[PDB]
This record gives C-alpha cells, sequence and structure tokens, in this order.
C-alpha cells in the first residue's frame, strides 16, 4: 500500500507520547497541590496552638 | 615465561577470530554512521538486524509492508561481508521486544551495541599490547634461555 | 530523511522538557505558597489573641 501508513503511525504515537506527557504533568501538579495544602495546614495549626 | 608466551599467542588467536564470522557481534565501529543511528531521544531506536545473503527479497519487504514507522529511505546495509548484511531498522520505544520476537521467528540475528570510543581504543590497545608483548617476551626469553 | 527523524524529534524533546519544567514551576510556586499562606495566617492568629 501507499507509505501513508508510515506517517499515520508516527503522528498517532507522537500524539500518544504527548498525551502521556500531559497526563503526567496533570498528576504532578495535582500532587503538588495536595502537598501545598498539607504543609500549609500543618504549619498554621502548629503555630496557632503555641500562640493560644 | 613460555606459558605467558602461549597465553599471548592464544590472545592473538582470539583477536584474529573475531575478524571472521557473521554479524551478531561483528564490529561496526569505523564503517558505522552514527547519523544513521538516532540516539538523542527514545522515539526511533535504530536496531541493527543482520541476515545472511540468502534472504535479500525475504527481508527487503519485511519493514515496508508489515512494520510500523520504520523511518523510510533508511533500511539498507552499511557494509556487506559477501555472506551477511546489515540493516538500520527503527521501531518504537515501547514495542521493541515484540518486533524482535517476530524477527527471530523469521530467524534474524540482531546486533545490540553502544557506540563508544573507549571500545575502539580498547581494541587498538589490546591488539598492540598482545603483539608487542609476545614479541618482546620471545626475545627476552631468547636471552634468558641462552643464559 | 535525517531532518524529520532528528530535528523534529529534538523539538518534541524540547516540548517534553518544557512540560516537565512547567511541572517543576508549579511545584515550586505551590511550595512557596504553602510557606507564605502559613506566614500570613500565623500573624492573623497572633494579632487576634493579642488584641483580646
Amino acid at each position: 500500500l501507499t507509505p501513508n501508513q508510515v506517517n499515520d503511525e508516527l503522528n498517532k504515537m507522537q500524539a500518544f507520547i504527548r498525551k502521556e506527557a500531559e497526563e503526567k504533568a496533570k498528576e504532578i501538579q495535582l500532587k503538588a497541590d495536595q502537598e501545598y495544602e498539607i504543609e500549609k495546614t500543618n504549619i498554621v495549626r502548629n503555630e496557632t496552638n503555641n500562640i493560644d | 615465561t613460555y606459558a605467558n608466551y602461549n597465553s599471548a599467542k592464544t590472545n592473538l588467536a582470539a583477536a584474529e577470530r573475531k575478524k571472521t564470522g557473521d554479524l551478531s557481534v561483528r564490529s561496526l565501529h569505523d564503517i558505522v554512521k552514527p547519523e544513521d543511528f538516532v540516539l538523542n531521544s527514545e522515539h526511533l531506536t535504530t536496531v541493527l538486524v543482520a541476515v545472511p545473503k540468502s534472504l535479500k527479497s525475504d527481508f527487503e519487504k519485511s519493514y515496508e509492508t508489515l512494520s510500523k514507522n520504520v523511518v523510510p529511505a533508511s533500511a539498507s546495509v552499511i557494509a556487506e561481508d559477501a555472506e551477511y548484511v546489515l540493516f538500520n531498522v527503527h521501531l518504537f520505544k515501547k514495542n521493541v521486544q515484540e518486533f524482535t520476537t517476530a524477527a527471530r521467528e523469521k530467524k534474524f540475528i540482531p546486533r545490540e551495541f553502544n557506540y563508544s570510543e573507549e571500545l575502539i581504543d580498547q581494541l587498538k590497545k589490546e591488539h598492540d599490547s598482545a603483539a608487542s608483548l609476545e614479541q618482546s617476551l620471545r626475545v627476552q626469553l631468547v636471552r634468558l634461555a641462552k643464559t | 530523511s535525517q531532518k524529520n527523524g532528528i530535528a523534529t524529534l529534538l523539538q518534541a524533546e524540547k516540548e517534553a522538557h518544557e512540560i516537565v519544567s512547567k511541572a517543576r514551576k508549579y511545584r515550586q510556586d505551590k511550595l512557596k505558597q504553602a510557606k507564605t499562606d502559613a506566614a500570613k495566617e500565623i500573624d492573623s492568629y497572633k494579632i487576634q489573641k493579642d488584641k483580646e
């Protein structure tokens, strides 16, 4: 058949790798969000207790 | 001393052995093009598949009719030894083993290798060391035996 | 040829490196937020206790 199969495959999986990158970035940013929350809450609680 | 001499002789024999044979470990260091060997990222891994001269047609239509994304215009031989040939075949970063298994079902002999200068330096230095050490030991032993 | 197997591939590498760099920036700014928000909240608690 025509070698357009080649371009189809390469573009398809070069998009799959990019979606892999996007999903890993999503996971990383979300996890950073929860870590931010946890550290902030822990520190504020710790200092507020001593203040009281 | 003579044991060392025979050891050096068998080292020379080992070094000269690799100069003849098929391509599963056959050296491709001065007749190898790194540009035809993409290494920057894990997108197209140029596998080095070698086959005897018998299966020319059986191989030439194994990438451009069944494979996936084998980069076109580059699937040919870099050097031929009149009995075996090579091919700079590419494939994915996540499905190397499946295609390797298919090729070995077709009974090809892959060549897996890392282009490193230290390897060529090792080749040259072992050649020189074996030869020179054997010769110098021979002559020193000549004096020693005379004495 | 070499071009579509090398230059575009390196540019895709650059895209992935940009994505991971943005993930790192998200992490860093989120951690700095975790520090600054706690710093501001502790003062709010301190002044609340001190006034009363």
